[PDB]
């Protein structure tokens, strides 16, 4: 699993002074062959919000 | 278990005699470029057939020319000679009309 | 519409999650490296001073 302050500890490693760092993630997952969809799938989990 | 087991075996017990067998297995793969739509993937592992003949698809990687969607399928197995025209419906799924 | 009216080079689908957690199952991975794909970051700078 990823998570958001999981990283934003490492980013915060970066140098001496970064004062802390925020961030906003979007979940992707590219498919080939649109049009169509193999029938069940472009199942990413982690319910997304509305539209 | 593995192919070329079968051969070792019949050379030990059963008569001497040589052994063939053919699922389908692993073997050599050709390559086929098919054009539809509807083509959406998990169709890999399907058994697909055309008027002329039957076959498996391997690999299911996208080829790049303009118009309609053209897919290179990775196909192995094959019996039956499929031939350029043909309609190529999958066995499931059924829905892959191209 | 039949194909090869459109253009279309793959595809992506962005999504916003509810949750920050962010989980992965069956067949997935997370897979950043950014050298392939440097449309992600982005990252920003905001200089202060004091």
């Amino acid at each position: 699993s990823f998570a958001k302050s999981k990283m934003l500890t490492y980013v915060d490693d970066a140098d001496h002074s970064v004062i802390g760092s925020s961030a906003t993630i979007q979940m992707v997952r590219e498919v080939q062959n649109f049009y169509k969809t193999p029938e069940a799938g472009i199942k990413y989990n982690n319910q997304i919000k509305d539209r | 278990g593995i192919e070329a087991s079968y051969k070792f075996l019949f050379k030990v017990l059963y008569n001497e005699e040589v052994e063939i067998e053919i699922e389908s297995g692993a073997g050599t793969e050709y390559d086929i470029i098919v054009q539809s739509d509807s083509l959406t993937e998990d169709l890999v592992g399907q058994t697909i057939y055309t008027a002329t003949g039957r076959c498996n698809v391997t690999y299911i990687e996208r080829s790049y020319s303009n118009g309609k969607l053209q897919w290179t399928v990775t196909i192995h197995n094959l019996l039956g000679r499929l031939i350029a025209g043909q309609e190529v419906k999958a066995e499931r799924l059924p829905s892959f009309e191209g | 519409l039949t194909s090869e009216k459109f253009e279309v080079q793959t595809i992506e689908l962005y999504s916003d999650p509810t949750d920050d957690v962010i989980f992965t199952r069956d067949g997935s991975l997370i897979v950043f490296e950014n050298d392939l794909r440097p449309q992600y970051l982005t990252i920003d700078l905001e200089p202060i001073s004091q």
